[PDB]
RNA sequence: CCCGUCGCUCCUACCGAUUGAAUGAUCCGGUGAAAUGUUCGGAUCGCGGUCGCGAGAAGUCCAUUGAACCUUAUCAUUUAGAGGAAGGAGAAGUCGUAACAAGGUUUCCGUAGGUGAACCUGCGGAAGGAUCAUUG
RNA sequence: UCCGCCGGCACCUUAUGAGAAAUCAAAGUUUUUGGGUUCCGGGGGGAGUAUGGUCGCAAGGCUGAAACUUAAAGGAAUUGAC
RNA sequence: UGUUACUUUGAAGAAAUUAGAGUGCUCAAAGCAAGCCUACGCUCUGUAUACAUUAGCAUGGGAUAACAUUAUAGGAU
RNA sequence: UACCUGGUUGAUCCUGCCAGUAGUCAUAUGCUUGUCUCAAAGAUUAAGCCAUGCAUGUGUAAGUAUGAACAAAUAGACUGUGAAACUGCGAAUGGCUCAUUAAAUCAGUUAUAGUUUGUUUGAUGGUUACUCGGAUAACCGUAGUAAUUCUAGAGCUAAUACGUGCACCCCGAAAGGGAUGCAUUUAUUAGAUAGCGAUGAUUCAUGAUAACUCGACGGAUCGCACGGCCGCCGGCGACGCAUCAUUCAAAUUUCUGCCCUAUCAACUUUCGAUGGUAGGAUAGUGGCCUACCAUGGUGGUGACGGGUGACGGAGAAUUAGGGUUCGAUUCCGGAGAGGGAGCCUGAGAAACGGCUA
């Protein structure tokens, strides 16, 4: 199961001990999973409404919010736990000799575990209060790649 | 710095005010109160440098501490009362009334009143939530709370307040259609016809207002202020209504005052 | 003192930060409490940032305890610790800290059992007794630690923060993880 | 017109034995003030019924933050140095005559050896040659 | 042997072109300035020297300064003198 | 609802400085004043406006250009 | 003003630099200097060292007068003025400087649903008490020391100082009892639908319930005016406590953007480097810190390191256009107070015209 930590991971506010059965009610009361939409027109992965997964920081089902810049850019790296490395692509203006030239930036993100992800996939990446050291933004859809 | 700054330096200080830049390195430092510093009209400009009262920053204390001076129906005697937009200023020894309202260039304009029209004022809600003991509260932008207001009530609402009984007389909601004046930006002072809402999820959202004579600007909806159902504002406008020429339209009205006048 | 600025710390790329400026008290750090079971309750005020207060709990010996089954809350005697999932050496010293495992008296909820149900683990008093016993349910695992008089705890609150160590009964499938790990 | 050695004076830089020197910074280590928290301690004061209750200094214990000093080490900058040795400058030094004419052995490039000095010679190459040319 | 097509090493005449000119059918289509892209130069010396790095058994290769010095050095062409 | 660059318009955007409107400090560099008539005063006196790379925000345009995509359609209906 | 001229030859056309020409809110220096207006001025080298003086104190009708203080009056607590002293507040602004600092500061642009915020402004605070207790300053008088707003002992007496104190649910023989303001801490529960509020988005605002805390909270305060009912009732203010909103702000934070150097190509990670889980700490987010676990993070799109006679910006000089150079200095932001470190007080300081080493 989801339990492979040393302390017993669930989300808060959810009382799984109830006498009454959380039939016919709202995420999060009753016993249920909790999930909640972000808003800005973002779909609830199907993974995170039906998934077991315990993930505080999880944009869905965890305790954070979708609040500033929206961004979006190609996986780069895909090897931390549930992080990964967005790097965005962008031309920089050089104003002497009136051109341009390639510049890039490596976005950290936290990724709940309702996405798939590989390096080449296309990610769109909402900011959240920071998260760890320089994790500041949570993954919001994935495309995959050659799709 | 290690807290909070007391001075105001003079070319720092809003370009609203008018101040000379020569006449002084400092300005008057606004006190906190029901508007913002940066959006506001300190009594002791408005006794000296408008309406000439006062000669020095010595006379306008003078002034107030003689309790002549009221913002709102109450007694002010701070010099750097931030006085705003529709507060109304009432000096009884002159039986002179003022509504704080900005011109087509921008810039607070003392609208005398008459006696009737001074008994109340107008005021943006900012927001309607329930306060403790589930008792519903609404918030101004000028600082006020009212207790128990009309649940029709909603953000970005203008309500109609008496100074007399201090209670919310009549609301207006904010909807495409009514008369509204910019209270910042680029278009301050400008009254129009709120023509259409743009909503931005997670931004700001825009409105287009269209001025009496076709003229169609935008703005944000934090800069806007309901001043009537319709078409007719609620209080009096200046002799500009609120319509903004151009540089060339002022400049003919200029040379055709000259040749009369 | 302690600190919780950035300035030490390396940049993301790996090198090094030169310091730009001194330590600043806005961002400081205290010593931990270091909660103890202990009869000698020992509560210091602790004078924060705004003239707020802290309250810091140097040895705690009662929590107030609630059976969210049961929806019933009553303070009760802190025993000993018996799980800690961030440090082990935390066990042995009888740290308390928030999401500790402990275990705690179990009178206060029999007074409480008996008196609703009845039962041991005035006519109207007898009616409502019986209505209330049709829908009793009481867990094996639960039920099994009421004869040892101790039950199991999860401690919910701060004591370094707030000065006091409250928390909820084990119960359900966290009752079973907890207890898999004490079984050795 | 013009090349180099040698001889004389001055200027700049380089090499150089001296485990060169000085100065500054940093790392590790050692020692470690003060403060704070904790432990113990109970001078002393107050309040109740010669026993209790409360407050509490000096000092002490452990930990934390951590100046400061002292090693080795590394880096940075500056600098002395017998002697060796490079370049340049300095009206009118010595020895030749290498480059400019086919410059009197056509010149030059790469490479290798040799000679007071320019230079000489071997091998391959170039014309920037002194030949745009033999269907004779 | 004759005509033509594509590709190659070149040559001859010519200026409507270019260039400081020698000369070039490209070294042309450039102040009427822009097809794409790599390398590379910034007065003459000091100097391809010193130093560090790197390659080589060595010979040396590759990379590569400064102090200081100097009003010229240099390219093409013209008339003389030799 | 493939993603962008580009372009158009708009919103936001400190003052001072720069450009610039008005104004006879005697001129000027400046300043932000003043003007009008002769009453217990007036002109609601004036103290405009433009510019403000790049990045970000929002409308219109879709030529040029970049990336992505395509046939065992996981196609559209 | 979209500009050139001298210099290589016997002469010529070039390349090419040297020199000349003009400006600088650009410094110094030389010589000269009548008037008006305006005006920078120990930044550059030494953030080197400093004699002396001054730069932060503060009183309203409204906290506390028995000066053995003054003035004016004449059996009363005081109630004309008021030094001193206690209490309160301020001294965290301003001013000065540019040493450290190269995605750092800073700029534009974001976020706080990630926090604190004296004050101002608005609203909101349940159904011995005709007023408690003990101290202390000024004052008074014994003093010590070479000496300091260095200091000890005794006698007095105040408070808006200090310490106190009137001030629906459960049990149940439906009596009675418990809990019952606000705040604090935890748990359960509601917060719908498309009676029932808000957001792009929150188990959010907020409600109910079970308990919890040894809660600086819920006025033992002051001025003025005197009235209305037959002892009762009552006006206009001042000051103060708590909560929410607001204002004044801070902290942290998103995206993009910075000069020279590769004779700097790898850097980071035992002792945090990147991320995960659980805690601790913080006003709060976060390897900010601890335990455990994973092996990541950055880099020719220049990481890392080095140089700067490098604070950043608004801007300044010169500019046909593009551009080049400069920006210590009065506006904004940051940083420091001989070098470090630590800390008290406080709403706010890692303060230096505060303390400790
Ligand atoms: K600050
Ligand atoms: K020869
Ligand atoms: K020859
Ligand atoms: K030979
Ligand atoms: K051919
Ligand atoms: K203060
Ligand atoms: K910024
Ligand atoms: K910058
Ligand atoms: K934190
Ligand atoms: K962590
Ligand atoms: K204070
Ligand atoms: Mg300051
Ligand atoms: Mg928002
Ligand atoms: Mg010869
Ligand atoms: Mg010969
Ligand atoms: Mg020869
Ligand atoms: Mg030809
Ligand atoms: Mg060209
Ligand atoms: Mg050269
Ligand atoms: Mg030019
Ligand atoms: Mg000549
Ligand atoms: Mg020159
Ligand atoms: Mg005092
Ligand atoms: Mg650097
Ligand atoms: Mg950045
Ligand atoms: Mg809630
Ligand atoms: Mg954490
Ligand atoms: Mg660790
Ligand atoms: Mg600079
Ligand atoms: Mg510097
Ligand atoms: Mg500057
Ligand atoms: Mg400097
Ligand atoms: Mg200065
Ligand atoms: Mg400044
Ligand atoms: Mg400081
Ligand atoms: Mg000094
Ligand atoms: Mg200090
Ligand atoms: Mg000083
Ligand atoms: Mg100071």
């Amino acid at each position: 199961a989801e339990q492979t930590e040393k302390a017993f991971l669930k989300q808060p506010g959810v009382f799984l001990s109830s006498k009454k059965t959380g039939k016919g009610k709202r995420p999060g009361k009753g016993g249920n999973r909790y999930f909640k939409s972000i808003g800005l027109g973002f779909k609830t992965p199907r993974e995170a409404t039906e998934g077991t997964y315990i993930d505080k920081k999880c944009p869905f089902t965890g305790n954070v919010s979708i609040r500033g810049r929206i961004l979006a850019g190609t996986c780069h790296s895909a090897k931390m736990n549930r992080t990964i490395i967005v790097r965005r692509n962008y031309l920089h203006y050089v104003k002497k000799y009136q051109r341009y030239e390639k510049r890039h930036s490596n976005i950290p993100a936290h990724i709940s575990p309702c996405f798939r992800v590989k390096e080449g996939d296309h990610v769109t990446i909402g900011q959240c209060r920071p998260l760890s050291k320089t994790v500041r933004f949570n993954v919001l859809k994935v495309i995959p790649a050659g799709s | 710095a290690r807290g909070l700054k007391k001075h105001l330096k003079r070319l720092n200080a809003p370009k609203h005010w008018m101040l000379d830049k020569l006449g002084g390195a400092f300005a008057p430092k606004p006190s906190s109160g029901p508007h913002k510093s940066r959006e506001c009209l300190p009594l002791v400009i408005i006794l000296r440098n408008r309406l000439k009262y006062a000669l020095t920053y010595r006379e306008v204390i003078s002034i107030l501490m003689q309790r002549q001076v009221m913002v709102d129906g109450k007694v002010r005697t701070d010099k750097t009362y931030p006085a705003g937009f529709m507060d109304v200023v009432t000096i009884p020894k002159t039986n002179e009334s003022f509504r704080l309202l900005y011109d087509t260039k921008g810039r607070f304009r003392l609208h005398s009143l008459r006696d009737e029209e001074a008994k109340f004022k107008l005021c943006k809600v900012r927001s309607v939530q329930f306060g403790q003991k589930g008792i519903p509260y609404l918030n101004t932008y000028d600082g006020r709370t009212i207790r128990y207001p009309d649940p029709l009530i909603k953000a970005n609402d203008t309500i109609k307040l008496d100074l007399d009984s201090n209670k919310i007389v009549d609301f207006i909601k904010f909807d495409v259609g009514n008369v509204v004046m910019v209270t910042g930006g680029r278009n301050r002072g400008r009254v129009g016809i709120l023509k259409n809402r743009e909503k931005h999820k997670g931004s700001f959202e825009t409105v287009h207002i269209q001025d009496s004579q076709g003229h169609e600007f935008a703005t944000r909806l934090g800069n806007v202020f309901t001043l009537g159902k319709g078409s007719k504002p609620w209080v009096s406008l200046p002799k500009g209504k609120g319509i903004k020429l151009s540089i060339i339209e002022e400049a003919r009205k200029r040379m055709a005052a000259q040749s009369a006048t | 003192g302690i600190s919780r600025d950035s300035m030490h710390k390396r940049r993301a790329t790996g090198g090094k930060k030169k310091s730009w400026r001194k330590k600043r008290k806005y961002e400081l750090g205290r010593q931990p409490a270091n909660t103890k079971i202990s009869s000698n309750k020992t509560v210091r005020r602790i004078r924060v940032r705004g003239g707020n207060v802290k309250w810091r709990a140097l040895r705690l010996d009662t929590g107030n305890f609630s059976w969210g089954s049961e929806a019933v809350t009553r303070k009760t005697r802190i025993l000993d610790v018996v799980y800690n999932a961030s440090n082990n050496e935390l066990v042995r010293t009888q740290t308390l800290v928030k999401s500790a495992i402990v275990q705690v008296d179990a009178a206060p909820f029999k007074q409480w059992y008996l008196q609703h149900y009845g039962i041991d683990i005035s006519n109207h008093v007898v009616r409502k007794i019986e209505n209330r016993q049709a829908d009793r349910k009481l867990d094996s695992h639960l039920e099994e630690q009421f004869a040892s008089g101790r039950l199991l705890a999860c401690i919910s609150s701060r004591p370094g923060q707030c000065g006091r160590a409250d928390g909820y009964i084990l119960e359900g499938k966290e009752l079973e993880f907890y207890m898999k790990k004490l079984q050795k």
